């Protein structure tokens, strides 16, 4: 009867931006001031509800998105951000109801020589609806003429890595994200917090 | 990034079919079908002739056709004629933004054997004013492209003072001809009389020589 | 109908720039790239890069990374391509052609451009006639030509009759000479019975000195 947080902020490793994760929570009781209290949380930021008297409401659903992005760009998790995240990896509704929770991870998302594992989206033909995953890799007409399958001129790979190198400023270091959706749909309230 | 090989040259009789082949790295030929083939006539710009290895642009014959096999690409020309003879280019994609090109295949259209036509030529009034005698014998329409031109001056076998030029095989009757001037100053030019051609040639029963005498209209 | 028209043929001292303009009608201009093959004489063909009248974007190969720039001005429909520290393996003929990209293909060339680099001056031609023989040469076939000599920057142009006699014509590749000048002839054979009726005038051009030159061929005395 506790809901399973640990699994997802403290999993070894995290997908990557452009294939985020998802969790879906239910049937369970949260504790979201036990979260609060960590001191690891560099971001914490709440939207349509109170971070704390947050275990007084109750929720039909909670979905837990999780990846990694660079430093730079934790600013576009949120709603109503553009760049090249909240446009073609990971995007947040206008009316989100819920919180996003970010914290650098050099220690466990840099190697020395470079961490390519960590992709993200680079090139899009439009931009992500709310809450869309595109693991697609077909490769981006950027030009007038097709690319046939092949990398070359105006054509492109859309994927790209991150270069998370432990020598990075903290602009261009690795942070993991944890964002939580709640949703209150007509059905049974399956997630409180007592 | 480097060089596609074709061989320098290649032949074949009327009506037959030959085939150019390309080889390059499993970097490029072997990686794309992205090789196209250009005909390149005599003082032209290329012609684009086959893409993606296989296809024709619209207005190409159906005897160019396109083969591949592992590294290698094959350019084949089949019912072989005279307008055929050309330099012929493949190229192929090798990654990163990069088209390389062939070394080029000079196609020969092997032909009957012909023996030329030969006249000289006095230098112009105009030119020896001037102080110099250019003296030029022609060989014409001829095959093979093997010929020997010799000047002989009152008799005497010149040597060291002539240059000669080919044109390529002609695209109408697969015959080459041949240019050769004999340079002179004005004084040495006045100093001899007989001035002398004499070609050699597979098609001659035997050597040819066309002669004029100084001052003779 | 599709067409690619090139600068002129010019010298450039050596270390100096060129700057060849290609015009482009017949096509949308940004709906293919642009790519540049030179050829030095007698060589082979060799890529030199790409640009995309689409959006400006550029591919050098190592080779002439640095050297080489290729620009498009989108509203003259003209893609220019400039390379800086001419040496004299730089000597060579340079096509602008259509690229399709990925496509696969240079479909269109232009006519091409010589680029000479030489310290040598720029000199003129002197034309010279081959007469005809008094004696019918060969058979009913006489031969007559036009000696062209003496000029530094190549390349020649020459036609006979103003494009009215292209048959058994054969101008023959330029000689270059000790003086470091040029020479080439060109040759017709026409029917014996037309020496007297029909004139026989042999058109040089060479732009590079923008002399035109136009020789009756005619027997002598
Ligand atoms: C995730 O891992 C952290 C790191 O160990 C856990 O933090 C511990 O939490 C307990 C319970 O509050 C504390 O008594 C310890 O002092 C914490 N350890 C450190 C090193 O600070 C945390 O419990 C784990 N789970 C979650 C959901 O964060
Ligand atoms: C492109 O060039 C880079 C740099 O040397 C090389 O590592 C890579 O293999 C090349 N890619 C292709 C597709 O040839
Ligand atoms: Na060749």
């Amino acid at each position: 009867n506790l809901c399973p947080f640990g699994e997802v902020f403290n999993a070894t490793r995290f997908a990557s931006v452009y294939a985020w994760n998802r969790k879906r929570i239910s049937n369970c009781v949260a504790d979201y001031s036990v979260l609060y209290n960590s001191a690891s949380f560099s971001t914490f930021k709440c939207y349509g509800v109170s971070p704390t008297k947050l275990n007084d409401l109750c929720f039909t659903n909670v979905y837990a998105d999780s990846f990694v992005i660079r430093g730079d760009e934790v600013r576009q998790i949120a709603p109503g951000q553009t760049g090249k995240i909240a446009d073609y990896n990971y995007k947040l509704p206008d009316d989100f109801t819920g919180c996003v929770i970010a914290w650098n991870s050099n220690n466990l998302d840099s190697k020395v020589g470079g961490n390519y594992n960590y992709l993200y989206r680079l090139f899009r033909k439009s931009n992500l609806k709310p809450f869309e995953r595109d693991i697609s890799t077909e490769i981006y007409q950027a030009g007038s003429t097709p690319c046939n399958g092949v990398e070359g001129f105006n054509c492109y790979f859309p994927l790209q890595s991150y270069g998370f190198q432990p020598t990075n400023g903290v602009g261009y270091q690795p942070y993991r994200v944890v964002v939580l959706s709640f949703e209150l749909l007509h059905a049974p309230a399956t997630v409180c917090g007592p | 990034q480097s060089a596609l090989t074709q061989p320098a040259s290649v032949s074949g009789s009327p009506g037959q079919s030959i085939t150019i082949s390309c080889t390059g790295t499993s970097s490029d030929v072997g990686s794309y079908n992205l090789v196209s083939w250009y005909q390149q006539h005599p003082d032209k710009a290329p012609k684009f002739m086959i893409y993606e290895g296989t296809k024709r642009p619209s207005g190409v014959s159906n005897r160019f056709s396109g083969s591949k096999s592992g590294n290698t690409a094959s350019l084949t020309i089949s019912g072989l004629q005279a307008e055929d003879e050309a330099d012929y280019y493949c190229c192929s994609y090798a990654g990163n933004s990069t088209w390389v090109f062939g070394g080029g295949t000079k196609l020969t259209v092997l032909r009957t054997v012909a023996a030329p036509s030969v006249f000289i030529f006095p230098p112009s009034d105009e030119q020896l004013k001037s102080g110099t005698a250019s003296v030029v014998c022609l060989l014409n329409n001829f095959y093979p492209r093997e010929a020997k031109v010799q000047w002989k001056v009152d008799n005497a076998l010149q040597s060291g003072n002539s240059q000669e030029s080919v044109t390529e095989q002609d695209s109408k009757d697969s015959t080459y001809s041949l240019s050769s001037t004999l340079t002179l100053s004005k004084a040495d030019y006045e100093k001899h009389k007989v001035y002398a051609c004499e070609v050699t040639h597979q098609g001659l029963s035997s050597p040819v020589t066309k002669s004029f005498n100084r001052g003779e209209c | 109908q599709v067409q690619l028209v090139q600068s002129g043929a010019e010298v450039k001292k050596p270390g100096a720039s060129v700057k060849v303009s290609c015009k482009a009608s017949g096509y949308t201009f940004s709906s293919y790239g642009i790519s540049w093959v030179r050829q030095a004489p007698g060589q082979g063909l060799e890529w030199m890069g790409w640009i995309s009248p689409y959006n400006g974007n550029t591919k050098y190969p190592q080779k002439f990374q640095g050297r080489v720039t290729m620009t498009t001005d989108t509203s003259t429909n003209t893609a220019y391509m400039e390379l800086r520290s001419l040496r004299s393996d730089d000597t060579a003929v340079y096509y602008c052609a259509r690229d399709l990209e990925l496509g696969g293909g240079f479909d269109y060339w232009g006519q091409g451009t010589l680029v000479t680099v030489s310290s040598a001056s720029t000199k003129g031609p002197s034309v010279f006639p081959l007469a005809p023989s008094s004696k019918s040469t060969s058979g009913g076939t006489a031969a007559l030509g036009c000696l062209v000599k003496d000029y530094f920057p190549e390349p020649v142009t020459v036609s006979w009759n103003s494009g009215a006699l292209t048959s058994g014509v054969h101008t023959f590749p330029a000689v270059l000479q000790s003086s470091g000048l040029y020479s080439l002839s060109s040759v017709v054979t026409v029917p014996s019975s037309s020496l007297g009726t029909q004139t026989y005038i042999c058109n040089v051009n060479h732009k590079p000195s923008n002399t035109k030159v136009d020789k009756k061929v005619e027997p002598k005395s």
